[PDB]
């Protein structure tokens, strides 16, 4: 027969917040005409965009 | 310089080739050697040796 009897709250949603995120140490930058070459030493596998 | 046994003088000339397998500046780690530019003292740069 029916069964639905009720509801009842999930909780431990997903909420917004800040959450601690590393900085890579700064790149070493040198220039030329129309050129910048940077080096890099990531500490963790780190975006370069 | 020479060397003397028995009357008998040997000397070891110059050899024929001053071939070296060293180059100007190497590394020594763990018992082995390395042919690596490293840079001078004072002039280390981050991120790398020295």
């Amino acid at each position: 027969g029916a069964t639905l009897k009720g509801k009842l709250h999930v909780p431990f949603l997903l909420a917004d917040g800040k959450c601690t995120v590393p900085l890579a140490p700064e790149p070493m930058i040198t220039f030329g005409f129309r050129s910048v070459s940077l080096k890099l030493h990531p500490k963790n596998p780190t975006y370069l965009i | 310089t020479p060397v003397n046994f028995n009357g008998v003088k040997i000397t070891a000339g110059p050899l024929s080739t001053a071939w070296t397998p060293f180059d100007r500046k190497i590394v020594q780690y763990a018992g082995e050697i390395y042919n690596y530019d490293f840079p001078e003292y004072g002039a280390g740069q981050p991120g790398a040796f020295g």
